[PDB]
């Protein structure tokens, strides 16, 4: 089965950037090749077929070469519109294969999160459960790391994370992280404690509460 | 040409998946062939089969087992059935049009998409509960606040706040799966002068069990 890979993985760019895509078939695939969109919480939209025709339509920055297994995808001047995922494909043979994709995000300058650590509601309390939950939000770059805290301990299991995709007004991102317990354990300990360790400090920002 | 697929939003495991897709602006019996493919959760795509506009059938072997694409030429339309499904299947399904032969040569072209989840969840909806700061963490010019929506089974689930007056400074993150069920949490944020002196209140709405319900942030002294 043809196998397709594409690189980068993940890139930042910036507008009026010149970038380019490729992706590897594992066999000479003829420019059966096409190529896809998928703007941010969108659907996928073909771009590109047998590997350089240009879809009625799509803007011209856009455009695909190459021949034999190796093929590239190019923006001539990135514009908002182009972040997304891009995908490629090979229909020279069944089964007709995709790469994994290729993410195009926007480039700026580094942000320390914001992080709140909020205790579990009076509420949920009576209905026998708890949940504390940190918000790191409004950061980037991406590659953000927490680490949950009680009574001084590092903890692992019971802990569920969320991240949002780049914010498509100020360029940042956030991640919840969610710590649930029932209530007999959360109250056998004090101390609530998440960190948050990010590029833009050599040490992490701390929040705690105490039960009291 | 438009294509549009339609069909239930959740099989039961080991049950079969059935999606539809509906041309218009186009004959499926004319020219072309008429596709399968999916998107998993981690963004992954694969095609799973085709039918010629002659009935002919190619299927990616590795479903060969389980898959069968049918159609109505009366209506119009193709099918998708996908047999004795599991979790792996939950997925985004899309229906496309390929050119059959190599020459004259065609765009591949995709439908909307839609999201078919394996799953033996009942529906309920979600407890929601406030996220306020511990009494007092350390005061700034801004101070944010959330809410909880725990344990709601299906997806989506629409939160607001103080309806649509603070569209600013507000994130809801995406869901995950606790155990079986549903949870996410949205952030807000807001001139720490202005709360708790004015009231934030969170609107979450889950449609496919018809709840509303308003959740006022309260100050935890």
């Amino acid at each position: 089965q043809i196998v397709m890979t594409q690189s980068p993985f993940s890139m930042y760019a910036t507008l009026g950037e010149r970038v380019t895509i490729t992706c590897k078939a594992s066999q000479d695939i003829y420019s059966y090749l096409s190529w896809l969109q998928q703007k941010p919480g969108k659907s996928l939209k073909t771009l590109i077929y047998r590997a350089n025709r240009l879809i009625t339509g799509v803007p011209s920055r856009f455009s695909g070469s190459g021949s034999g297994q190796d093929y590239s995808l190019t923006i001539s001047s990135l514009e908002y519109e182009d972040m997304g995922i891009y995908y490629c494909l090979q229909y020279d043979e069944f089964p007709y294969t995709f790469g994994g994709g290729t993410k195009l995000e926007m480039k700026r300058a580094d942000a320390a999160p914001t992080v709140s650590i909020f205790p579990p509601s009076s509420e949920q309390l009576t209905s026998g459960g708890a949940s504390v939950v940190c918000f790191l939000n409004n950061f980037y770059p991406k590659d953000i790391n927490v680490k949950w805290k009680i009574d001084g301990s590092e903890r692992q299991n019971g802990v569920l994370n969320s991240w949002t995709d780049q914010d498509s007004k100020d360029s940042t991102y956030s991640m919840s992280s969610t710590l649930t317990l029932t209530k007999d354990e959360y109250e056998r300990h004090n101390s609530y404690t998440c960190e948050a360790t990010h590029k833009t400090s050599t040490s992490p920002i701390v929040k705690s509460f105490n039960r009291n | 040409v438009q294509l549009q697929e339609s069909g239930p939003g959740l099989v039961k495991p080991s049950q079969s998946l059935s999606l539809t897709c509906t041309v218009t602006g186009y004959s499926i019996t004319s020219d072309y062939a008429w596709n399968w493919i999916r998107q998993f959760p981690g963004n992954k795509l694969e095609w799973m089969g085709y039918i010629s506009y002659s009935g002919t059938t190619s299927y990616n072997p590795s479903l060969k087992s389980r898959i069968s694409i049918t159609r109505d030429t009366s209506k119009n339309q193709f099918f998708l059935q996908l047999n004795s499904v599991t979790t792996e299947d939950t997925a985004t399904y899309y229906c496309g049009r390929t050119g059959v032969y190599r020459y004259p040569e065609r765009a591949p072209y995709w439908g909307q998409g839609t999201l078919v989840t394996v799953s033996a969840a009942k529906t309920t909806p979600p407890s929601v509960y406030p996220l306020a700061p511990g009494s007092a963490a350390q005061t700034n010019s801004m101070v944010t606040l959330g809410c909880l929506v725990k344990g709601y089974f299906p997806e989506p689930v629409t939160v607001t706040w103080n309806s649509g007056s603070l569209s600013s400074g507000v994130h809801t993150f995406p869901a995950v799966l606790q155990s079986d069920l549903y949870t996410l949490s949205s952030s807000v944020t807001v001139p720490s002068s202005t709360w708790p002196s004015e009231t934030v209140t969170c609107n979450v709405a889950h449609p496919a069990s018809s709840t509303k319900v308003d959740k006022k942030i309260v100050p935890r002294d």
